[PDB]
């Protein structure tokens, strides 16, 4: 067989093998930040209430779907890979779980240009000076090149302290596990 | 080539490759383990990854951890320098003893011998023991069965034929242990060391042992039957002489293909068996044969689930062996040892044109007058032996006599019974049964016959026993 | 379903134990009756 | 939900548009291997049961055809077959080679020799997958198929174009009866009477090799392979090998019967084929039923055994007797596949372990055993003395239980228990000496007629032996005259009683 260029970041299930399959597609010739722009834009066109309520009707044939299809990526002038990857998401039916793709993809995509998706949990936000002393440290974390994305949420339940994740990396300087901890060393 | 573990459940590592695929049945190395643990390809699942069955504990295993493709089946160190050493599934020593330094390494997969290459000849193998002699009788280069549930003699009668036999015999003799107690192998290679088959100073030893025993994951006890048959098959061919193979169990190489069967994705079959038992048997037992080039005895212990003959492993094994003594469980209670039953034991040679007219009609009549007894029994429940035609109460007082007179001691079960091993020369053995049955002896008790060689014992410990009266 | 030869000890019921019983007491005695009558014989041949 | 095909190789070929330079129609690339079964992608033009064959010189047959792939069953080790090898059709059903050619022959499943006697002859070839015979061409069963052993001749009659069946236990007999059916026909086909003249097939499914040289090795002995084919499968074999081997004998056979000759059969065993088809339909994930067997085991069996017929004069007057043979477990003839070829075939000759050790070997036990053609495939004079042994075996076999008893019975069932006793003596026989048709019947008529109700019956066995020989040197006129007219005339009648009577005066 063709051996395909694996992704980065490996997604698994249907929207997985679609998506690895569009990828390793794109990789060779490279076209994969046009590729992208386009599942982008297929993610709002499909998204249209009229298209919409026409393409998750399973009576309307496949035939008709794919004719359709066929006419709105004409209409858009997408990359041939873009537009084959529409058919064939139309043909085997799953277009249900179109968007799980251009998900996919995209998960697949921001790993590909470096980025570790990372999260700060505190009991009250932060001022700027101190989440930008946590941007430089955390990109001391990283490696080189990988860009950071930065989710701060804030979560009350904890009763202060800091908790970080990056990737599969955690730390967590929470005085609730404090608590926890010194609690559970008590009754010991 | 390099792959990747990807998935990791029980026994089954799924391995992925970025490169090209290994043909089924490979061998693969895991990369990263302190001791060695070989995986063997069993499918293609597609997308590139492979599903395999490892053998050794998958424990300590990660997803990612790179794997080479050794780029052929497991392949052991086969040659005279195996002789007298322990060996795993994948062949490395398990004695202690240093590596074993051969020049010749066999692939454990192999065809079986084409159809013009089987030997067509027949001759009685004497082993010394009444019973086998008389009723089931061997064959040089004939596969041998000894079927029976558990606590009936089966390894004690193999230890015996190893003692017999192989002892006596010129040429080479492997033992495959394949899922049984480890105590028993420890016993077997002490028992061995100090009779002389296994000589651990010079190079004379005469026994080649393989292992893989209960303690193994299932992939290591599916394939230490084809190790050993693999070391047989080499002194058979190369070689170019005799050997005897002994197997113990054979059940539990299909035992150890049902545990894995539902992990690799087949729907089992019958009760709980893997739908490829009948194959998965063949393309071993059929590597067992004696073709032109050589000469492999094989005896075989099979495992009985629950004294049960019908259950689907022992009713296959069964097409594949030419003699069977069916060791029996209502006849070891009664302490009739050892409890080969004379009615559900066969023999192919088992003809009067290659025994004699003088052996098959003896056999005949013993086996015709024992189930005339089975006969009877039923009748002396109700009646009682009181009530019986002075006729019928002679073909009891015959059948329990013959039944008494096929019990044997053996020289390995001398810490059981106490008593003194004794070797039964077959013409002896017919004399004693032609005589019992022509009546030469009704007037000596039953338990004169009881744990005796020949009829002339039989005769002296009644003597003993009447003038201890 | 059918039924066999030897069956009754097969099953090993009361009938089974039964039969076993009154099969080895009379053998017993006919054991014990043939050993006196060795023991005769000895004495009278070791002349 | 998921297919098979959409694994991310099939959808990357396809986005960049590669899928128009792969010829989707007479080729394909392996999806899958695993236990002898691939999924094979592509092949659009593939019809069910079509033979393919894959780039590493195996062959396999094209089972399952789903919207995805082809589930490909392999004729050999899935070794040597790798996920993405490529598959090319044949275009043409599976067939094997058929004619005289193979008499004689050893062969395996699909027509190669195996024996190493050189190429196998073949001038023509059969579809193992044709339709049997209608309600139309058949006649009713009328000539008698001589299986040379005195219980299945004289209690349990097979004529020709019968579907008898083997049934019975482990080591019990069954192969034996196949095996003195096969030899006994040498008196025939030596002969020149052209319309009694039986060719023999012997399909040997899951036996190991050993056992197939053996028996090869018997039949030459006895000089009945130059009308005998064998047809192996063995063990080793692949299973959809073992699952074809019953199909080829068949149509091998079926050759015979279409030009006008006859031909026997004998399926042994049709239990394994039974479950060399029950693993291949499983690891295909097709439904299981009872014991795991597919649904369409029945139909397995069936298609298979109704090709045993006897065409009628404007067809040609062939025939094809079949004689399954089926090793059932305990003595459970309930079970699954005993219970389906019960219900397929005419008859059973039903062996047992008790009457083999008892000393009645052959082990036929006859009240299971059964003959529903009957009396039409049996001689006259075989007629003759047959329903009286019949009826006389069947009045001692409601009695027996008081065998042991016995005295202190009425004078009635004395006569029942002796006459009964003498007969059984009588259908005892040797091994691989089957016995001409006139001997049989000399034979049983002193059984029946009292002859024997003086001598002990520990001698019977030595008389029956004796008496023979007597009739086989000094007599053959007689014999000749009760062979060819096939009748026991009045004339004939008086000289076997002035016979016997002179022979047993003077016995001892
Ligand atoms: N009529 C007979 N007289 C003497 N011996 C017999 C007779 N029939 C069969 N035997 C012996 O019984 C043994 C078993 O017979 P055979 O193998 O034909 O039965 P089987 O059911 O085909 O065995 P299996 O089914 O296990 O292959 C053979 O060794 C054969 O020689
Ligand atoms: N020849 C014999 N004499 C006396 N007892 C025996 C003999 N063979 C086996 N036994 C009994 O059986 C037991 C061993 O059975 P074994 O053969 O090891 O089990 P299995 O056959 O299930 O592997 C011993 O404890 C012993 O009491
Ligand atoms: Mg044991
Ligand atoms: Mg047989």
């Amino acid at each position: 067989f063709a051996k395909l260029v694996r992704p980065p970041v490996q997604i698994y299930g249907i929207e997985g093998r679609y998506a690895t399959a569009l990828y390793s597609a794109a990789s060779k010739q490279n076209k994969l930040e046009q590729v992208e722009k386009e599942l982008l834009r297929v993610g709002q066109i499909l998204k249209e209430p009229k298209m919409a309520a026409s393409l998750l009707n399973p009576y309307v044939k496949r035939s008709v779907k794919v004719k359709s299809l066929s006419d709105m990526t004409a209409k858009e002038k997408f990359s041939p890979l873009t537009s084959n990857l529409i058919n064939l998401l139309a043909e085997n039916g799953r277009l249900t779980n179109t968007p799980a793709v251009i998900s996919a993809f995209s998960t697949m995509m921001s790993v590909h240009r470096g980025e570790v998706p990372c999260t700060v949990t505190t009991a009250s936000a932060l001022d700027e000076a101190t989440l930008t002393e946590l941007k430089t440290v955390l990109k001391s974390f990283l490696s080189k090149g990988q860009v950071l994305k930065l989710e701060v949420k804030i979560d009350p339940s904890i009763m202060g302290g800091m908790i970080v994740r990056i990737g599969e990396k955690y730390v967590d300087m929470s005085a609730k596990t404090k608590i926890q901890k010194l609690s559970r060393a008590m009754r010991e | 080539t390099t792959g990747r573990i990807v998935a990791v459940i029980g026994a089954v590592v799924d391995v992925q490759f970025d490169e090209g695929l290994p043909p089924i049945l490979n061998a693969l190395e895991v990369q990263g383990r302190e001791t060695r643990l070989v995986l063997e390809v069993a499918q293609h699942l597609g997308e590139s990854t492979v599903r395999t069955i490892a053998m050794d504990g998958t424990e300590g295993l990660v997803r990612g951890q790179k794997v080479l493709d050794s780029g052929a089946p497991i392949r052991i160190p086969v040659g005279p320098e195996t002789l007298g050493r322990i060996m795993n599934v994948i062949g490395e020593p398990i004695d202690e003893r240093g590596p074993i330094k051969t020049k010749q390494f066999a692939a454990i997969h192999a065809e079986a011998p084409e159809f013009v290459e089987m030997s067509v000849e027949q001759e009685i193998l004497v082993t010394g023991i009444k019973v086998v002699d008389l009723l089931a009788p061997y064959a040089k280069g004939g596969k041998i069965g000894l079927f029976g549930g558990a606590g009936v003699g089966k390894t004690v009668l193999i230890m015996e034929l190893i003692n017999n036999v192989a002892k006596a015999h010129g040429g080479y003799s492997v033992f495959a242990g394949v899922g049984e107690r480890t105590r028993e192998g420890n016993d077997l290679y002490h028992e061995m060391i100090e009779s002389g088959v296994i000589n651990l100073k010079d190079a004379t030893s005469k026994v080649a042992l393989v292992y893989g025993q209960m303690n193994e994951p299932p992939g290591a006890r599916a394939r230490v039957a084809l190790t050993g048959l693999t070391v047989a098959e080499y002194f058979r061919d190369q070689e170019g002489q005799d050997v005897l193979l002994f197997i113990d169990n054979i059940f539990r190489f299909t035992q150890a293909g049902s545990e894995v069967s539902a992990l690799l994705g087949r729907i089992p079959s019958a009760v709980g068996y893997q739908p490829t038992l009948a194959t998965d048997m063949g393309t071993m037992q059929e590597r067992i044969t004696t073709t032109k080039k050589g000469s492999i005895t094989s005896v075989q212990a099979i495992y009985v689930p629950a004294d049960d003959l019908t259950d689907p492993a022992p009713a296959t094994t069964f097409a594949h062996l030419d003699a069977t003594t069916v060791l029996s469980r209502a006849i070891a209670e009664l302490g009739i040892y050892p409890a080969v039953d004379p009615l559900d034991s066969t023999s192919r040679i088992m003809d009067p044109n290659i025994v004699g007219s003088e052996h098959y009609d003896v056999a005949r009549g013993v086996q015709k007058i024992l189930q005339d007894y089975k006969s009877l029994q039923d009748i002396i429940a109700i009646l009682g032996m009181d009530e019986l035609s002075e006729e019928d109460k002679l073909t009891v007082s015959r059948a329990r006599k013959i039944q008494r007179f096929l019990s044997q001691p053996f020289q390995v079960a001398e810490v059981f019974t106490g008593h003194l091993g004794k070797l039964v020369p077959l013409k002896e053995t017919i004399k004693g049964f032609q005589q019992i049955l022509a009546g030469e002896y009704d007037h000596l008790p039953e338990q004169a016959f009881y744990m005796v060689g020949p009829i002339e014992e039989a005769v002296a410990k009644a003597d003993k026993l009447a003038e201890e009266h | 379903v059918r039924s066999s030869a030897g069956a009754v000890r097969d099953a090993g019921g009361a009938f089974g134990k039964r039969e076993q019983a009154e099969e080895e007491r009379y053998f017993r005695a006919r054991a014990k009756e043939q050993l006196a009558a060795l023991k005769k014989h000895h004495e009278n041949e070791i002349s | 939900k998921t297919g098979t095909a959409e694994v991310s190789s099939i959808l990357e070929e396809r986005i960049l548009g590669a899928d128009t330079s792969v010829d989707l129609e007479e080729t394909g690339r392996v999806l899958s291997i695993g236990d002898g079964i691939a999924r094979v992608h592509g092949l659009r033009n593939v019809q069910a049961e079509e033979m393919v064959e894959f780039s590493s010189g195996l062959k396999g047959m094209s089972l399952n055809l789903e919207p995805d792939n082809v589930g490909v069953v392999v004729f050999g080790n899935d070794k040597l077959i790798k996920e993405g090898d490529i598959v090319k059709r044949t275009g043409a059903i599976v067939d094997v080679p058929v004619g005289e050619e193979l008499l004689g022959r050893v062969v395996d499943a699909l027509g190669n020799a195996i024996d190493g006697k050189g190429p196998i002859g073949s001038k023509a070839r059969r579809r193992v997958g044709l339709k049997a015979p209608g309600i139309i061409p058949r006649i009713s069963v009328r000539e008698p198929m001589q299986t040379g052993i005195k219980a299945v001749d004289s209690l349990v009659p097979i004529g020709r174009g019968q579907r008898e069946l083997i049934i019975g236990d482990r080591q019990t007999g069954k192969t034996s009866i196949a095996i003195d059916t096969i030899i006994n026909q040498k008196r025939f086909n030596d002969g020149t009477d052209e319309k009694k003249k039986l060719y023999c097939i012997y399909v040997a499914i899951g036996q190991k090799r050993s056992t197939v040289a053996q028996l090869v090795k018997r039949l030459t002995d006895a000089d009945a392979m130059k009308y005998t084919i064998v047809v192996s499968a063995t063990a080793s074999d692949a299973a959809p090998l073992q699952y074809l081997a019953p199909y080829s004998g068949c149509s091998m056979g079926e050759y015979f019967r279409d030009n006008g000759k006859h031909a026997l059969i004998i399926y042994d065993d049709l239990s394994k084929q039974a479950v060399a088809y029950r693993q291949m339909s499983l690891l295909l994930r097709r439904p299981p039923g009872r014991e795991a067997y597919p649904g369409d085991v029945f139909y397995l069996h069936s298609r298979l055994l109704e090709r045993a017929a006897k065409m009628n004069d404007a067809f040609g007057g062939g025939s094809l007797t079949a004689l399954p043979v089926i090793e059932t477990q305990a003595g459970d003839v309930s079970a699954y596949i005993p219970t389906n070829v019960i219900s397929i075939t005419d008859g059973q000759i039903f062996l047992e372990t008790e009457l083999f050790y008892k000393g009645i070997r052959p082990a036929i036990n006859v009240g299971l055993s059964v003959s529903r053609v009957g009396s039409a495939a049996q001689t006259r004079a075989m007629k003759q003395v047959a329903g009286t042994m019949k009826l006389e075996l069947a009045q001692y076999r409601e009695v027996a239980a008081f065998a042991q008893f016995g005295s202190d019975l009425d004078a009635a069932t004395q006569q029942l228990l002796s006459r009964g006793v003498r007969l059984t003596e009588l259908l005892k026989q040797g091994q691989y000496s089957p016995m001409a048709i006139e001997e049989q019947v000399a034979v049983i008529y002193a059984g029946v007629r009292g002859y024997l109700d003086k001598l002990e019956p520990s001698k019977i066995t030595k008389f029956e032996n004796a008496f023979l020989s007597h009739v086989i040197s000094q007599h053959q006129a007689l014999l000749g005259k009760i062979r060819t007219d096939g009748k026991i005339s009045e004339e004939s009648d008086a000289k076997l009683k002035e016979i016997v009577t002179n022979f047993l005066a003077g016995f001892e």
